[PDB]
């Protein structure tokens, strides 16, 4: 156009809101959606909606309901209020149970305050909640709680809940509870943090607080004492109101009891069969156990003939952890995603008693995940369409043929949609397809029987009418060939991009192991503003170590974090600037977390290509980060393993080379992930050398710096730094 | 003359993997006496009648006894699978044998151990990556190599024992997980009576 | 013209250094002086010298001698090595003792490592050291030590040493030991920190440390529980090597035991008479006790009729604490500086058992300190000459006729020397005069009998020759009138200063209670470089709250800190701008500690006078600072005292007004004085209101940021902030 | 009837500032029988003979007894200064009196207290801004106004006691400081025997 542009206020105040359609399947043909603060039910076949629960029915509760959970039988709703956040997924709150058909709030034997977790059984209206690191179970929402565990100790023993390193780098969740399908068994893990050292930092809180507060969390850094894990399964049907409950412990396989290990995956198969994945501390060896319930002794028996070893000799196991199994309806076979000897992750069909599997999928591409398993079909997401690793499409394969694969999403709108997310219903009767880009998000509803796109849920045409009178930037996704291998880049170009004029280049970088910054997803981000308003070329590059391109590219950074993936961004800038439309004297680089570590290593690399750079909460020394993440790619910091490279990779080593670049160092004082210690050691090295730089701390902010006021401040501050460094009025 | 039935009914009974064995030759037995001293709940014999074994002439009469919970009676049966037969005790069926699972009267000068205990796992972890888990099963009438780890019970259910195997047993390291079962109102025993013949005019008579 | 300017690298690398003449009087006619690392003894009357200790007599120790202390009889020298700084005055080190007579190192019964404090007796070679918070006494340097106390407990009980609040705000020293004049008695204080809350902060240490340390210091904030104090005296001659030593307790007067109180001064009068000064927690009421020893019982005796009461109705007592007494030889009378009925501090003459005292000096000026007392003359320093409160001169007054006062330093070199300090010999036969400015420092030696100048000890003519190559700035010390009252200011004028040309002005500020930033002291500082090289006028101003001018100007900010001292700095900058040599569009303000508080309160006032400002380790909320200092001027932060003024005077309340200025906030992470909490709450208030600002943290730096690398980094960072705000190349 | 001295021999004896006072009328005594029960270390009389004290007919007989360490025997001497004479006990010489410093062997049935204790300071605070400190000394043979502060020993040395006074008690704030003395091997006591005579009513004659 020749009018309005995407400004910094549009991104900070969310002027152009993207509509979403988030539904919760209740059955095989009825789903729940919230509109006008009214919880409704949409019959998948007719589309006819109905009022499930309205808005004014809670205008007398006197509390701010933060979330809600409806039991799988629809007879109760779990109301959550007094939400208080902890880490990325953990939080405690207060709960109440409102009966639906009786329309009365249950008042007997209420859920106690400060409840750490609560979950329904997958079928029915049974409840299990964690409180004071101890598990409780209510067979019915109006009867007294049954106490399962008695060893709950704060920061020491965890029952049914995860510690820090398991919540963040293993399970990606706070819950360590696992119901059996039909509600009979409740499998729970136990974590022991006795000899795990504690990270300590200050929380200053509100002005009213006279003395600051010291936060102490068990945090296993690189090479420190990791926690230990036990596994238990309890029968939730034979609870006794006069005797304590009894838990049966499942021991890790003998190949895991000889050293440090992790419980990394729990997956129920039948209703008397459960699969546990274990991973050694050196995460190059994992073995999966399969355990059946023994009615005679009441125990659980796992046979060695049912063990499946998933190891690797050039790297680790899995993308971030070994994949989960998808069993058949009888529990004698399953499907998992593993490398295919050439390095590409495809689906393998396993027999629970035969250690060898047969790959039902092959090619120079990767399966992203397994979404549904029917008696006839097996649906999966992949990046196979047009050979682009940055795309996602839904696929269908026949259980009998293995050669009749059908692109269920590709070419439904190929000019607008190349990134898909599917949400199946119960029994995989229907499914919702979520298109994330390159166009506006598109929500479609289908029917798995004959692929009948019956309804369109959200076309986001309301956001389209607004974006016509603004000068939106374009998004190019292409590739380059270095060392005879194809590496992908992506660029956000200013509107009315002239191919001959020189442009400022901001190199956005994460470059983490198994990362992907070049995709087809549509975003209204800070890069949108820098390209639309400031006319800056925002570019990313997936190099050695980026995922979804075979284990050949991904494992290039094994035991060498801070070498290849850093030089990729450097030499790419040589390739970027040589394209002719880039000001080879105004090239910046900015990153967060691992990306901040890369930006720091690049600015101190003496490459002479980058002018300035910003690093937000960066890693500085791998011995400062946690053990599960770091040791997966770095091993152990001992003079026998990879300590020599542990010391050869710190940002502080490159202190004297920061005399040639402008440097903006940002870090939140309450960061539980990348502790402030990391940035404090960077500044201490730059000061002791004689390097001037800009610094900015954010009081009581975490790894996200995502508080409403702090998020606007950090992006306003980085905008000033970029505009000054590029000499842009 | 009189056979010493006494060592079975004094002190604390050993565990399944730590069973004691009485071998008898040149003596006279009163088998109908010892069965009455207990509350017998199973008298299973193979190759001989339970009544015929109380009245016969044998060269050797061996008896293996141990503390065995009645709830685990499914795992002391012939051809049975489970940790009992694989890593603890497997009955030998080379000679006529009888199997007696009996509970003892309140006062029999026998002490109830802290709890019942059997081994859950007894494998040899070895290989070029310590990746081949080789479970070590016992021969019938033999002792498990994991017996030495804790021959008089376990401190609690799940105790992981570790030691190195010598070059005599080869391989790498032996790991063994134990299991604990609570003690019931009374203590429950288990006997395997084996009898042999041979043309040595016998010697063990009623 | 073609000359060089005083650069930032000259100030940072100490290119031009002031020579001093530090002497230690060992007698009435001899003093010690180190020259070329040789310790020389000089004869005052004549000037001949001899070598006392050679610059090579300690070269075979392998140690680096950090400091030394020669015993008063000259028989031993205490060597101090392995120095580790704690707070402002406290530290820890090892101690070797060298016998000067035997010319060998004392190796029997060595002083233990981690010794907290060592002190000789004032005469002889007795030693008292504090180790593990317990006091030990050595009669001879190579004999076993007597243990005086056994109650020493880290962070709980302090014997012979001070806690943080007593070291910082009461005694200004780590030592709590006070020998008797001839070494017979050892008087010490005991501090109990049982219920004192702890300030906690992280210390990151060197890069090799994997987990940060958490420093815990007993630190009483405003209104918090204060430490308790006890006083004891022990006879160092009756020390048996078979029975524990006995310490006599001197209790505080009954008017102090009724509530919380402090011990603020210890002064020995005779060999059997000691004078203690106690102070209530409400620091407008102090009591002086006089205690005599009797050898009949062995205990002490403080007559009630010998107590003295110094109280204030306009504010607090003394400048920071009550002044110390100066007793006559018999110890039955003393001279003390107290405030008169007009609020001016002059010398009163007390009889130990006569409640009324006689003022021997009067006028609209103040006595700074009593320096010597003979049987005929009393020597003191005052700001009377030419009515300048920023000057210092030595006066003597006849005790037979108080009208006979004589100035010994007014007319010596009145254009070069206006700020004097004096060092008298024993029995006051000679005195060294120390001139501080406004010219180069000048050190002379005189005799008291005829006030005859003996010789010039140091004239700094070596530096003078060097300083003529460089264009040095000048200094103007004048006054302006506000509400019919003279208020003094000083200005560092650039070289070749032009009354017709306009200059940018930087306001240097502290403005604390009883402060004085306008004086005649010569200083080579950052302001010298900013004026010589950047042609910036650097001004300071002593408004209401400043000292040495009467209580009406000083006790004006009583119970209202952050009010008139902030307004008067702004009013001074207004009056400076009406002058024709100040660009009223390029005015800045910077400060440290209280100056940071004033700078921040000024920048958030909305006056629109200042363009930018720098706050270094500022106080932000008076409930965050320690109790002794804060409650002295503000009171108790209680609804029944002055909590309303406690909350009306925060920097956080003025966050919105920072949108008008460019603000730079600097603070060290390891600040035990003004905790990083204070700047953490300022930055949080600016972020939650939309104010952009520049920041800088210094890892593991204290309230001084005085490490060589850090001190150079902050003054280089602050220089660029000013040169960009003043638009300087 | 006979004057019994049981409270001097049973129970735990009080401190010097809380001395118990027995007064005997219309009874008979055996003074030498009680001194035999102890190992006396001092028996100084004033106004009466150390022998005639045991043989005289008296109008009344009063005894002040308390726990007292032998290490502080100089502070109880006649005319002594110090904390004992000022804030604890001062012997009265209005009547003939004897002073006894005795050690009780384990043969007796009285128990050792936790420690010895006297008062270091007992003063009154009043006036403008609570500025007037008037030290409260005792008349001979009287109790300190600080006795009610701790009537069963001091918990620690240097214990500070403060409490508002009534108008009958003078007024102001009463401030007191206690001193604690370590307990000896045996029990050491202090007895102050005084004698009052009457014109014709001497009915506390001795036992024969
Ligand atoms: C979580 O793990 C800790 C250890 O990391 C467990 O605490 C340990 O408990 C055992 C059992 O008593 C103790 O170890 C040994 O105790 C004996 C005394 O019986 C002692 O002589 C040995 O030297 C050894 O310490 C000990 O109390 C303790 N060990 C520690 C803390 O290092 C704890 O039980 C575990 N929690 C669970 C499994 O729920
Ligand atoms: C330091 O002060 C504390 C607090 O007054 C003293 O501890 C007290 O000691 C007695 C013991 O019964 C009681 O007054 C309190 O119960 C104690 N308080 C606490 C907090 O423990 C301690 O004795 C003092 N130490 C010294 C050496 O004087
Ligand atoms: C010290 O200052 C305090 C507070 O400024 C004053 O104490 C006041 O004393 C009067 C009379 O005793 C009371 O009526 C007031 O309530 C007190 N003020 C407060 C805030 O409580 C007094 O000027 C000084 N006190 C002394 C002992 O000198
Ligand atoms: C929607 O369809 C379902 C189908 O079972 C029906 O039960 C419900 O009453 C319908 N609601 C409306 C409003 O038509
Ligand atoms: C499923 O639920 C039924 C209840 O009727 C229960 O009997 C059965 O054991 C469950 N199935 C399992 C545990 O596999
Ligand atoms: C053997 O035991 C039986 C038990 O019923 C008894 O009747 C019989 O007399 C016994 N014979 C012996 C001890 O010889
Ligand atoms: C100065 O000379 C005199 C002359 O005898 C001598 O006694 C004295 O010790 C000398 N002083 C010094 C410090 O050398
Ligand atoms: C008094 O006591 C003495 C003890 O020495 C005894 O000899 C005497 O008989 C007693 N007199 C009496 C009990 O009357």
């Amino acid at each position: 156009d020749s009018r309005k542009t995407y400004t910094l206020t549009d991104y900070l105040k969310n002027t152009y809101r993207l509509k979403l359609y988030s539904l919760r399947w209740i059955s095989d043909h009825e789903y729940l959606y919230k509109q006008e603060n009214n919880i409704l039910v949409f019959n998948a076949e007719y589309g006819n909606s109905s009022v499930f629960l309205e808005n004014s029915t809670f205008d007398e509760f006197g509390h701010s309901i933060n979330d809600y959970s409806i039991s799988p039988d629809g007879q109760f709703i779990l109301l959550e209020y007094n939400y208080v956040k902890q880490w990325r997924h953990s939080y405690t709150a207060s709960y109440d149970i409102y009966d639906l058909n009786k329309r009365q709030l249950i008042t007997e034997e209420r859920i106690p305050n400060n409840t750490q977790w609560v979950t329904w059984s997958p079928v029915g209206h049974k409840l299990a909640y964690v409180w004071n690191n101890d598990i409780y179970v209510k067979i019915e929402p109006n009867l007294p709680s049954y106490r399962i565990t008695w060893t709950g100790k704060e920061d020491i023993i965890y029952n049914g809940i995860t510690d820090w390193v398991y919540e963040e780098e293993v399970f990606s969740a706070y819950s360590a509870l696992w119901w059996s399908p039909n509600g009979t068994f409740l499998a729970y893990a136990q974590f022991n943090d006795t000899e795990v050292p504690l990270i300590e930092y200050s929380f200053y809180s509100d002005e009213s607080l006279q003395y600051p507060k010291t936060v102490r969390v068990p945090y296993p850094k690189a090479g420190a004492v990791n926690p230990t894990v036990k596994f238990f399964v309890v029968n939730t049907d034979s609870l006794s109101s006069v005797t304590n409950a009894t838990s049966i412990q499942i021991t890790a396989p003998a190949s895991m009891l000889i050293g440090d290990h992790y419980l990394c995956d729990v997956t129920w198969a039948t209703q008397e069969r459960i699969s546990l994945q274990w991973l050694r501390r050196i995460q190059n060896y994992s073995v999966m156990d399969i355990c059946d319930y023994d009615e005679s002794s009441g125990r659980w028996n796992c046979l060695v003939a049912r063990q499946h070893i998933e190891m690797s000799t050039t790297g680790w196991v899995g993308r971030f952890r070994p994949s989960e199994p998808h069993f058949t309806l009888d529990g004698n076979s399953f499907y998992k995603i593993i490398s295919n000897e050439e390095g590409y992750r495809h689906i393998c069909y396993f027999q629970i008693d035969k250690k060898d599997c047969t790959f039902i999928t092959k090619g120079t591409w990767e399966v992203i995940g397994i979404e549904a398993l029917t008696s006839d079909y097996l649906y999966y997401i992949s990046n196979e369409y047009k050979g682009m690793p940055g795309g996602r499409n839904l696929y269908k394969i026949q259980l009998s043929d293995y050669t009749k694969v059908t692109c269920l999403s590709c070419e439904l709108n190929p000019e607008r949609c190349q990134y898909y997310s599917v949400s199946f219903s119960k029994e995989a009767k229907y499914y919702q397809l979520r298109c994330s880009g390159p166009g506006l998000p598109l929500y479609t509803l289908h029917s798995s029987v004959n692929d009948k796109g019956l309804r369109v849920l959200e076309d986001n045409s309301a956001l389209d009418k607004m974006l016509q009178n603004v000068q939106m930037p374009s998004k190019k996704l292409d590739f380059i060939i270095l060392n005879e291998t194809k590496f992908w880049y992506q660029m956000i170009l200013p509107p009315h991009f002239d191919k001959s004029k020189k442009y400022p280049l901001l190199l956005d970088v994460y470059a983490g192991p198994c990362s992907q910054k070049a995709d087809t997803v549509f975003r209204l981000n800070w890069a949108t503003y820098l390209a639309s308003t400031e006319n800056i070329i925002v570019a990313s590059f997936d190099g050695r170590g980026s995922g979804y391109q075979g284990d050949k590219i991904m494992h290039a950074i094994n035991r060498r974090l801070g070498t290849f993936e850093v030089e990729d961004q450097i030499e790419a800038a040589r390739q970027f600037s040589k394209m002719g439309f880039v000001d080879n004297k105004r090239i910046a680089i900015w990153g967060w977390s691992y990306g901040g570590y890369v930006t720091s290593m690049v600015l101190g690399s003496g490459s002479g290509v980058f002018k300035c750079g910003i690093a937000v909460a960066p890693v500085s020394r791998w011995e400062y980060y946690d053990s599960v993440y770091t040791e997966r790619y770095m091993g152990l910091p001992t003079p026998e393993d990879n300590l020599d490279h542990y010391r050869n990779s710190t940002v502080m080593s490159r202190a004297e080379n920061f005399k040639q670049v402008e440097y903006l160092l940002i870090h939140g004082t309450a960061d539980d992930n990348v502790h402030f210690q990391q940035s404090a050691q960077i500044s201490k090295a730059l000061v002791d050398v004689g390097v001037d730089f800009q610094a900015m701390w954010y009081t009581d902010e975490d790894h996200g710096i995502a508080s409403s006021t702090a998020h606007q401040h950090i992006y306003t501050h980085m905008s000033h730094f970029i505009k000054q460094c590029f000499s842009l009025p | 003359k009189e056979c010493d039935f006494t060592p079975m009914l004094v002190g604390v009974p050993p565990q399944v993997y730590n069973f004691k064995r009485l071998v008898f030759t040149n003596c006279n037995y009163n088998l109908t006496k010892l069965l009455s001293l207990f509350m017998v709940n199973e008298f299973s014999c193979n190759g001989i009648s339970p009544d015929a074994i109380a009245r016969g002439c044998y060269s050797s009469l061996t008896v293996d006894y141990f503390a065995y919970p009645l709830s685990m009676r499914s795992y002391i049966q012939p051809g049975s699978a489970g940790d009992i037969s694989l890593y603890n005790y497997k009955q030998s069926f080379a000679n006529p044998t009888c199997r007696v699972l009996a509970t003892a009267p309140a006062n029999l000068t026998l002490t109830k151990p802290s709890a019942y205990g059997y081994f859950q796992k007894c494998s040899r972890v070895s290989g070029e990556h310590n990746s081949v888990e080789t479970p070590l099963y016992i021969n019938p009438g033999e002792y498990s190599i994991c017996r030495s780890f804790s021959p008089y019970g376990f401190s609690e259910d799940g105790e992981v024992f570790r030691r190195q195997l010598t070059q005599y047993e080869g391989g790498g390291i032996l790991v063994g997980v134990g299991a604990k079962l609570a003690m019931t109102d009374k203590l429950e025993m288990g006997f395997i009576i084996s009898v042999q013949y041979g043309t040595d005019t016998n010697s063990v008579c009623p």
